[PDB]
């Protein structure tokens, strides 16, 4: 399946230039959304936008190129022709066939922050890694009953390379007997996952 | 406008070639083209900008150059006979619908170069028989044994040059076409009444344009060397 | 991959010119036909873009069919200076186009009063030198080369004798023997018996 | 603003002096792919992808010639304004739970970057390591500055204490990240 891209339009007559075209998909391709923006040191100048369904200044700098650019049809007919043939095209093809259908499993493992002493304070650790995609569910339990005093968890934490990561710890005081297990739900599990630590 | 230089050139194998194409539209894109019977249009190299060039199907051979947003040349620095060719230049916009075109550059790259001969021209009068049947006039005009097929035939009459009445061969056709160096023959027709023929004070003049050798190449052969030079053949009414 | 069919094609004046296309890549959408007339370079004519079955401009109308992935240019009641070589490129999302062969068209002349006739012709200078001329036949009528070397035959040629609601065919034979003739100089072809021989 | 799935096909970037340029895709936060404007081919951040989608990568080098072209006539027509330089902010953190002898990836997330042009390196007990150095390329931010993630592969032990080294025109002298 062939990617396509959105097409920059030609300006008319240290730096930084940025030029993008965004596709906001949802529910699937139910309603699409699609923008480009044209940006100059950090500042955004024009924009398409298909609500809008032409280009527009956002700064002083933007008139020339807004009022051009929709003037020519040849220009203005591609733009608009972004949304059907860059971003639906793209989600219907290249991506429901690879991140669409990317399911990266949970590794899950609990640790021990210092050593154990019963009817002493330590803190345990969930480490859940190399995940995808980011809805993920994590909580954690003494014998069965949901502890949610005690516990921190890190934000998302995007790893770059197609995973994600979370660390939930506990505050606890192992007892002689009791049973911690972390609960993980995540969309790439045919059941939920849960890992024990034997106090 | 897309203008290219030179539009006709005789060189010799393992000689330096540069085509190079200028353009008026300040078109940012330009591509380079070679036009060959069995393989139609065929990209050779192409450019978004000075500075820049992309390989186009057939890169291999040539050498791209783009110093200006106006003008992009092709060089070929080993010249071999396979490159012996039409060769279009084009210029369009970013993402555009449609390309302009320049003229053309018919390019001979030749093995020996004494291979290359003027045209000889003559005009053959009309029949009589002709003129006593139809009261038309059909006037013949033969370039023979010229090489590369690199000429231009028009006919003149007065010293105006006409285009009613004439008709010339689409293609010259080979003397021997048994040879791959081998010489070619096109003729054409200019036809016009009687009552203008038999008129003795009105002149018809056939032109061939023969473009060939440069006027500074070595020539070290009997025959005056077939430098490019206008051959013509004249008629006079009866 | 572009390629149109035939190489070469012959039409009679008035009748519907039919100039196919087939593409491979199904990732194409523009469709551009290049028009070259002898001498001159390519230019654009007509195109389509393949969200469409049909783009008519004129007596040229383009009738595409993506499923077929064929495409298909028509020129109605065509005209002499239709004639010409016909080009079909392609692009995908705007890049660079890819030509096919390319096809010839010749648009033959209908011809009202054909009378056909071979005449011989003495050269203006040196008068031992001479060639035949076969002019005004039908255009229907096939001139073929000839069948040995050292006799050149020309293929067939329209002169439009436009002071004149005047058109015309003919054709060139010469050699160099000193026993060629014009009678036999076109037996290799086809001829109408009806043909004028002079002298 | 308000979505599902946020893909932002060609996103090019463009700098003045130096003439430099980067070319990506990215989908939900993430990388599809770059084009290499040098070696002029699509390279994508996961090999799989790229044997089951691709892209001609003329579509990117075409984009940053127009780009060059729009920055080139931007900065005549503002009267030549520069880019206000930021202050950037690393976070090391390992791509892995750290366990003693057992290979993992440290991985550097730099933010705040701009303009997009940035030295970023390692230290292990303060001594250059380059052990299987991964930079990803400049990802783009709501407000038009840049991220970007070094990695570093790396064995566990005692005896190492890491840093990650990062340079920029918006920085007085080198900040280190200590890990």
């Amino acid at each position: 399946f062939e990617a396509q891209k959105a097409k920059a339009n030609k300006a008319v007559d240290h730096f930084v230039y940025q030029f993008m075209g965004e596709c906001y998909f949802t529910n699937g391709t139910q309603r699409i959304r699609y923008v480009t923006r044209y940006i100059y040191n950090r500042e955004e100048y024009v924009r398409y936008d298909s609500d809008v369904g032409e280009h527009r200044a956002v700064t002083e700098l933007g008139r020339p190129d807004a009022e051009y650019w929709n003037s020519q049809p040849e220009i203005l007919e591609r733009t608009r022709a972004e949304l059907d043939t860059v971003c639906r095209h793209n989600y219907e093809g290249p991506e429901t066939h690879t991140s669409l259908r990317r399911l990266e499993q949970p590794n899950v493992v609990i640790s021990l922050s210092r050593t154990e002493a019963l009817n002493h304070h330590n803190t345990l650790v969930c480490s859940v890694t190399d995940f995808y995609p980011a809805k993920i569910k994590v909580r954690w339990f003494r014998n069965g009953q949901e502890e949610t005093v005690g516990v921190s968890s890190t934000q998302l934490i995007r790893n770059g390379d197609w995973t994600f990561q979370v660390l939930v710890m506990l505050e606890m005081t192992p007892r002689r007997g009791e049973v911690y297990t972390c609960h993980v739900e995540h969309p790439s599990l045919k059941s939920p996952i849960t890992v024990e630590w034997r106090a | 406008a897309v203008t290219q230089s030179p539009r006709n050139k005789v060189a010799v194998t393992g000689g330096k070639v540069t085509l190079s194409c200028n353009q008026t539209n300040n078109h940012n894109n330009m591509y380079w083209y070679r036009q060959d019977t069995g393989h139609g249009l065929r990209l050779i190299h192409y450019s978004y900008g000075a500075g820049s060039t992309e390989k186009g199907d057939i890169p291999d051979g040539y050498k791209a150059s783009r110093p200006s947003q106006e003008n992009f040349s092709l060089i070929l620095e080993l010249a071999t006979p396979s490159q012996t060719s039409v060769y279009f230049c084009a210029s369009g916009d970013f993402w555009g619908d449609t390309l302009y075109f320049g003229a053309g550059t018919r390019l001979s790259v030749l093995e020996d170069l004494k291979n290359v001969f003027p045209p000889e021209v003559a005009v053959f009068e009309p029949s009589e028989a002709e003129i006593s049947h139809t009261q038309k006039a059909t006037l013949v005009c033969l370039a023979t044994g010229f090489y590369p097929d690199h000429v231009e035939l028009s006919w003149w009459v007065n010293g105006k040059e006409v285009h009613s009445g004439v008709c010339t061969d689409p293609q010259p056709l080979k003397e021997q076409p048994a040879l791959n160096d081998s010489r070619y023959a096109l003729s054409s027709r200019l036809r016009v009444s009687a009552t203008f023929w038999q008129n003795p004070r009105n002149h018809f003049r056939c032109q061939v344009q023969f473009y060939g050798l440069s006027e500074n190449d070595e020539w070290t052969q009997d025959r005056a060397k077939p430098v490019t030079q206008i051959v013509s053949a004249e008629a006079w009414g009866r | 991959q572009v390629r149109q069919s035939p190489q070469s094609l012959t039409v009679w004046e008035g009748e519907t010119a039919i100039l196919n296309c087939s593409y491979e890549n199904s990732a194409f959408d523009a469709f551009p036909w290049y028009q070259q007339f002898p001498g001159e370079g390519p230019a654009l004519l007509i195109a389509i873009r393949s969200v469409s079955d049909k783009k008519e401009d004129g007596r040229f109308t383009i009738f595409f069919n993506k499923r077929e992935k064929k495409l298909s240019l028509h020129i109605t009641d065509s005209q002499p200076g239709d004639s010409a070589t016909y080009f079909c490129a392609a692009s995908k999302g705007a890049d660079r186009l890819t030509f096919g062969k390319g096809t010839q068209l010749i648009i033959q002349p209908y011809i009202q009063n054909p009378d056909p006739a071979v005449y011989q012709l003495r050269d203006s200078k040196s008068s031992d030198k001479s060639v035949c001329l076969f002019t005004d036949f039908d255009s229907q009528t096939n001139v073929s080369q000839s069948k040995d070397s050292d006799v050149y035959i020309t293929d067939k040629c329209v002169l439009d004798m436009r002071s004149m609601d005047f058109k015309s065919n003919s054709a060139v034979a010469w050699s160099n023997k000193s026993d060629f003739a014009c009678a036999n100089a076109f037996n290799n072809s086809i001829i109408p018996e009806d043909t004028f021989f002079p002298s | 603003i308000e979505a599902d799935h946020v893909g932002t096909y060609g996103i090019s970037v463009y700098q003045s002096p130096g003439d430099i340029g980067q070319y990506t895709f990215e989908f939900d936060g993430d990388e599809l792919f770059y084009v290499d404007l040098d070696k002029k081919e699509t390279v994508w951040m996961l090999p799989e992808f790229g044997q089951l989608a691709s892209f001609d990568p003329q579509g990117g080098l075409q984009n940053i010639a127009v780009v060059k072209h729009n920055l080139g006539v931007l900065t005549k027509r503002s009267n030549s304004t520069p880019a206000t330089n930021e202050a950037p902010q690393a976070t090391v953190f390992p791509k892995s739970p750290v366990l003693l002898g057992q290979p993992n990836t440290l991985i550097c997330f730099v933010d705040n970057i701009f303009p997009p042009v940035i030295n970023i390196t390692w230290l292990r007990n303060s001594k250059s390591v380059a052990d299987g150095v991964y930079e990803t390329s400049f990802f783009v931010n709501r407000d038009y500055s840049f991220h970007k993630l070094s990695y570093l592969t790396f064995i566990p032990s005692d005896d190492d204490i890491y840093d990650c080294k990062v340079e920029h025109w918006g920085l007085e002298e080198p900040v280190l990240k200590h890990w």
